[PDB]
RNA sequence: CGAUGUCGGCUCGUCGCAUCCUGGGGCUGAAGAAGGUCCCAAGGGUUGGGCUGUUCGCCCAUUAAAGCGGCACGCGAGCUG
RNA sequence: CGCUGAAAGCAUCUAAGCGGGAAGCCCGCCCCAAGAUGAGGCCUCCCACGGCAGCCGGUAAGGACCCGGGAAGACCA
């Protein structure tokens, strides 16, 4: 259990 | 300061036949064989057994003292014989001889039955004292232990199964 | 170690001391021994047992030779009971008495390609709240790169049933020698009309 | 002049009494005998070693405390399926395998090394069934 | 029984035994019994 | 970086043992019952619910016990979002 | 936790030897399994047919094809 929240590193993918 | 060198007096009439890594001892009460390291030498003299060691390294020094005593306990075994007594302490606690077998009543829901193994005879003189008798030293001690374990000395009371000559050491409660 | 071949016939309940007992009827006797296995000749001890009469037309030649050496009429199935030597040439229901405790082997009902939920009792997926075409799916089957493979033995869909199952320690409720009937308490593997094997239990 | 290549020669059967010998020390020699490296026309790419009958495998000997400490090991491919069998027990349940496993590991791996392992016949007890080949009793 | 890496005699009645590859300490005083580990 | 999808949950587990329970023990400031403390032991087991996205935690009611960790903080070509 | 017991005249569960001792380990229970190529065993049937460790033709014991089906089953089995 890592106590510091870890940032997402990829966006939720979109149709773009 | 040395056991293995001390000669073993052999009472007549018992016999000591030496053999490769064993020795045989017969007497009025029976026979026994003593397993002996091929490195030690057992010597039959007049009314006497001696053991000698090949050198003064530790192991030979250690097998020496053992081999004499081992043989000596065999000698005394078939002539004088061995025995150990057990005193039974505690109120409800008693003993009796059931056939040839040993009946122990020491406060379980049930009585205890101990069978005599081969070469062992149980004696019940009083309700509170029992004797294990036989020609083997290592075997008599094992059995007595086995009987004692059935109900070992309470740490807080004079109650259970004791060796004859076992000091009563108890701790305080409260 | 006694045993017998039989057929599963059907279940009911009888009454014994104001108690209803579910039972299964098995038609067991009679079974002629048609070979005996010995430590000399075969390496172990058994009795080959035969069961149910056969139209001798349908029994080929290698088989005809086998029966004749036994002094025995052609039979539909052969099965062995191991470590067993009845003195007779024929075994019947008389070897079990009511109260005796038995084991029975049968061939289980076949459920064919079974899903994971029926076979292994998995929990499936949720049924609403967004559950998406996975309502009866198994879920994860592994980890990631370590170990990066699937274990042998992992429970998955596949055929289920139609396999050898033994149910043990059943109470023998009654025996009816006049009909070769054996009444065991409880449930026996397989469908009615199915083949079974009844042994003395290995339970104490 | 090109190096000699033998034509296929008749393999000698050989008998060894394993009793009292040291496990690994017997092993290297059986392996050598199996390769056929005791033969001057040795060729690495053909099976031309000897056949080896071994008797009294159960009475093989080993030094130190390996009786209780040599563990033979087997993995089934299923989770938790690594079984451990101490040397003592292997002698007591399939004694001939102690020698076999020792020899197997000393032969080359590959198709040829596997056929040479076949050419080895190991028995516990004083006897074998190979009279028909009248094996020559070697000392080692 | 005490289990620890430093096994020493506690009283003058303690005895240092080596038994089956292990260093033990025995004594008539039941507390003082030790083994190394 | 011509892409190694990212918390938590669900699902399915498997492993470590520095063991929560159940088994075997030594010491006890162990009378008994019940605890304390260390040793052996990974076979199996280790509940339901309120709050919150939560993991965690707190609480309710039970329990033999409501163990702690690893597997890309296991598991999104398995689902949720 | 012992019995017997030296080294080390005593003591020591140990250096020789022998006991007791876990839901754990090995076996025992249920299921699979000789592709176990190390391819096992038993019972029983067939037969030494023709032409030229081989090929070809017709058969033996037997098997498959086809068909009526089946608490067996996706097809297959
Ligand atoms: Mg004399
Ligand atoms: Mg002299
Ligand atoms: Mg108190
Ligand atoms: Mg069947
Ligand atoms: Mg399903
Ligand atoms: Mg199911
Ligand atoms: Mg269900
Ligand atoms: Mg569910
Ligand atoms: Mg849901
Ligand atoms: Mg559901
Ligand atoms: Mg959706
Ligand atoms: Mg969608
Ligand atoms: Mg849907
Ligand atoms: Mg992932
Ligand atoms: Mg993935
Ligand atoms: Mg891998
Ligand atoms: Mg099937
Ligand atoms: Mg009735
Ligand atoms: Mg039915
Ligand atoms: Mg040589
Ligand atoms: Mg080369
Ligand atoms: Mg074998
Ligand atoms: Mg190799
Ligand atoms: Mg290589
Ligand atoms: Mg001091
Ligand atoms: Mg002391
Ligand atoms: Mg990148
Ligand atoms: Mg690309
Ligand atoms: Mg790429
Ligand atoms: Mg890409
Ligand atoms: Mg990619
Ligand atoms: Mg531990
Ligand atoms: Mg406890
Ligand atoms: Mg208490
Ligand atoms: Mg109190
Ligand atoms: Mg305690
Ligand atoms: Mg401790
Ligand atoms: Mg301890
Ligand atoms: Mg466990
Ligand atoms: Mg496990
Ligand atoms: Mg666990
Ligand atoms: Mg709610
Ligand atoms: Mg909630
Ligand atoms: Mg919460
Ligand atoms: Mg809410
Ligand atoms: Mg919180
Ligand atoms: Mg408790
Ligand atoms: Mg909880
Ligand atoms: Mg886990
Ligand atoms: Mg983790
Ligand atoms: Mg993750
Ligand atoms: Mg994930
Ligand atoms: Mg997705
Ligand atoms: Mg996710
Ligand atoms: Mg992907
Ligand atoms: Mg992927
Ligand atoms: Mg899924
Ligand atoms: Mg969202
Ligand atoms: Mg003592
Ligand atoms: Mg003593
Ligand atoms: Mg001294
Ligand atoms: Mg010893
Ligand atoms: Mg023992
Ligand atoms: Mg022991
Ligand atoms: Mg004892
Ligand atoms: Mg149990
Ligand atoms: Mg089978
Ligand atoms: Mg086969
Ligand atoms: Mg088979
Ligand atoms: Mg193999
Ligand atoms: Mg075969
Ligand atoms: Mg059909
Ligand atoms: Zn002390």
């Amino acid at each position: 259990r890592r106590i510091r929240p870890r940032p997402p590193r990829l966006p939720r993918p979109r149709p773009r | 300061s040395r056991i293995g060198r001390l000669p073993i007096p052999v009472p007549k009439g018992v016999s000591v036949e030496v053999a490769p890594g064993r020795v045989k001892v017969k007497g009025p009460k029976g026979e026994l064989e003593v397993p002996v390291s091929p490195e030690m030498r057992v010597v039959v003299e007049e009314g006497v057994v001696r053991v000698e060691r090949p050198s003064d390294e530790r192991r030979h020094k250690s097998l020496h003292g053992l081999t004499r005593t081992l043989i000596a306990n065999a000698v005394k075994g078939v002539s004088e014989g061995y025995s150990k007594e057990l005193l039974i302490k505690g109120i409800g606690y008693r003993a009796r001889l059931v056939g040839r077998a040993l009946e122990l009543t020491v406060g379980f829901s049930h009585p205890v039955v101990v069978e005599p193994p081969e070469g062992i005879t149980f004696e019940v003189p009083e309700p509170t004292r029992v004797r294990v008798s036989g020609i083997d030293k290592q075997k008599v001690g094992q059995v007595a232990a086995n009987i004692r374990a059935i109900r070992k000395p309470s740490a807080y009371h004079e109650k259970g199964i004791y060796y004859a000559g076992e000091p009563v050491r108890l701790k305080p409660g409260k | 170690m006694k045993g017998i071949l039989g057929v599963k016939v059907g279940m009911t309940r009888i009454f014994r001391d104001d108690r209803a007992v579910p039972v299964t009827v098995i038609l067991a006797g009679p079974c002629p021994v048609v070979q005996r296995r010995t430590p000399e000749k075969d390496g172990y001890t058994a009795v080959q047992l035969g069961f149910l009469p056969q139209n001798p037309k349908r029994v080929n030649r290698p088989l005809k030779g086998h029966f004749a050496k036994a002094g025995v009429e052609p039979v539909r199935i052969l099965r062995e009971i191991r470590d067993f030597n009845p003195e007779g040439d024929t075994v019947t229901v008389e070897i079990f008495k009511p109260g005796e405790r038995v084991d029975v082997t049968g061939t289980s009902k076949g459920r064919g390609f079974a899903g994971v939920m029926k076979r292994w009792n998995f929990a499936g997926g949720p049924d609403s709240h967004g559950a998406h075409k996975i309502h009866r799916h198994p879920g994860s089957i592994g980890n990631r790169k370590t170990p990066g493979r699937v274990y042998k033995g992992k429970k998955m869909a596949g055929h289920y049933g139609a396999e050898r199952v033994t149910v043990m320690n059943l109470e023998v409720v009654d025996v009816i020698p006049e009909e070769n009937l054996l009444l065991v308490k409880g449930a026996v593997p397989g469908p009615n009309g199915g083949l079974v094997i009844v042994r003395e239990t290995k339970k104490a | 002049m090109k190096t000699y290549v033998p034509k296929q020669v008749e393999p000698r059967w050989v008998l060894i009494d394993a009793e009292g010998k040291t496990l690994g020390r017997l092993a290297t020699k059986i392996a050598t005998l199996l390769r056929g490296k005791h033969r001057p026309d040795w060729t690495p790419n053909v099976a031309m070693g000897d056949f080896v009958v071994v008797v009294n495998a159960d009475k093989i000997r080993v030094t130190g405390k390996k009786l209780e400490q040599k563990i033979y090991t087997r993995y089934s491919g299923y989770p938790g399926g690594l079984k451990k069998i101490p040397l003592e027990k292997m002698l007591a349940t399939h004694p001939e395998r102690v020698l076999e496993h020792a020899v197997k590991g000393m032969l080359p791996k590959g198709p040829l090394g596997r056929r040479l392992f076949k050419r080895l016949k190991v028995y516990a007890g004083p006897d074998h069934p190979h009279q028909a080949q009248r094996p020559e009793k070697l000392e080692v | 029984m005490k289990v620890r890496a430093s096994v020493k005699r506690i009283c003058d009645k303690c005895k240092v035994i080596r038994r089956h590859g292990r260093v033990y300490v025995i004594c008539e005083n039941p507390k003082h019994k030790q083994r190394q580990g």
